[PDB]
């Protein structure tokens, strides 16, 4: 049960803003409880599955598309209007010198102001704190990714110099054992020239 | 078993001609094959790292990224991991951000000798079988 | 500039949110405007520094003190232990609050309050920056999320890789000391050679 808000305009009433809510059941496919207010009266509207989805019948055209405008335009150039007494809405997609509907919705007001505000506002600072503890949490969480990577890296270098000392330990001049053995030839054989 | 504490039985193992070094060890990579093994698999390879924000910039680093554990292993394998982009340069090896791609290639066209560019995991699946893959499918 | 508001419920309607707002310059005691409201109606007034010295020293508590616990009632820095209780009558506008211990209420302030004119338009700018609120800590967390993404995948490489290159480090003398043996004993036999032909001669 899912929903959100958003501040908009009417161009009927351009000089104040206005404020959309939307609350919908898993998706916006499926149907959604839509809420307008100025902030004085109450204004709703309900549009379900079968009639969303005959939208993108109505003008002929992908839901794809269609719903990702409405997520452009409803979801935060488009242009609304709203008129209170026939409680009709719609609102057009705008374009350079041409323009074409995108929908549209017989509203129907509900009696009670105050009470969708303070839900709406309610839910808003609830999801706030949401939004905060869970970055409280990730921050401990990839401090922690983060401290452990430096102290493998730290480990990483430790074996690395233990490999380095392995390593000169038995070439660079410790197969001068190799070279004596060498001498041992050259003496030798030196030796059997001259004897 | 027996060379196991003997070595470290040695009176100060630093015994002779010990600090001119730099030729007096690709010499002894190259008369005693240390180059035939895995860990030297790029001995003779240059690589340059776009671990600098500004190329041959040496202060533009941008230090905490994994390309530094790539340092690591190229130098572990061998490869002489160089912090800026002369004329003896055979590798560029590229991260995650590519902004700098651009300027590598036109870079690129004033060598006489041209270095490839490369993406990290050459190195990674040249050190995790043991064997150069080679650099034509990381290229770019 | 700060500014604070607090879901609150007035004794007087129990089933009411009611929504505290508070307005000031990083500090309570120099002086605030507070706004209340019920989603129909709204109300505002006003205190001053001197008002708050004379509640703190009526009080007969160092002023500043009394302010912490205002920071704790008003703007919600109320601890579980702490049991503010608020009161209203829109008919007066007159408001204080109070302070729940001893199972008895204790009155903290009180303010007289007048009703907005124009709530619908407090409510718009309330909400406007609500929003905007949110979502600021929306996208933050977003961000936070993509870090911790990376930051899991390079512990775990650099993980496997240090535990290989152990591997390697332990495999790597045996190797070594065959390469060398080899030929050494086959200087040995060159040795031999050379040493029963000088022993010959």
């Amino acid at each position: 049960m899912e929903r959100k808000i958003s501040r908009i305009h009417l161009v009927s009433e351009p000089s104040i803003t206005h404020f959309l809510q939307v609350s919908w059941e898993k998706t916006l496919e499926s149907g959604f409880v839509i809420t307008l207010t100025d902030g004085h009266s109450a204004w709703t509207g309900t549009v379900s599955e079968s009639e969303i989805s005959q939208e993108a019948d109505d003008m002929a055209m992908e839901k794809g598309k269609y719903v990702g405008e409405l997520r452009k335009a409803l979801l935060s150039v488009y242009t609304f209007n709203f008129s209170k007494e026939s409680c009709y809405f719609f609102f057009e997609k705008n374009l350079k010198d041409v323009s074409f509907r995108l929908g549209s919705f017989n509203l129907e007001k509900v009696e009670n102001p105050a009470e969708v505000i303070r839900e709406l506002i309610c839910y808003c600072l609830d999801t706030i704190a949401e939004n905060q503890a869970k970055n409280e949490h990730l921050q401990k969480e990839n401090e922690r990714l983060l401290r452990d990577w430096n102290d493998v890296q730290g480990r990483f270098e430790k074996c690395v110099s233990a490999k380095e000392a392995l390593e000169t330990d038995l070439y660079k001049r410790f197969i001068l054992v190799l070279n004596e053995k060498k001498t041992k030839i050259r003496s030798l054989h030196n030796k059997l020239l001259n004897a | 078993n027996q060379l196991k504490e003997v070595f470290s039985g040695i009176k100060n193992s630093n015994e002779q001609t010990p600090e001119e070094m730099a030729s007096l060890i690709a010499d002894l990579e190259y008369r005693y094959s240390w180059d035939c093994s895995p860990l030297s698999m790029f001995r003779r390879h240059t690589v340059y790292l776009d671990s600098y924000a500004v190329i041959n910039d040496l202060s533009t680093k941008n230090e905490g990224t994994r390309l530094a554990i790539k340092a690591l292993e190229l130098r572990f394998h061998g490869a002489k991991v160089v912090s800026c982009l002369a004329e003896g340069v055979s590798h560029v090896i590229i991260g995650e951000d590519h902004s700098r791609v651009a300027d590598f290639k036109a870079f690129r066209r004033t060598f006489k000798r041209k270095f490839k560019i490369l993406k990290e995991s050459w190195v990674t699946d040249s050190i995790d079988k043991c064997e150069l893959q080679e650099e034509n499918q990381y290229l770019i």
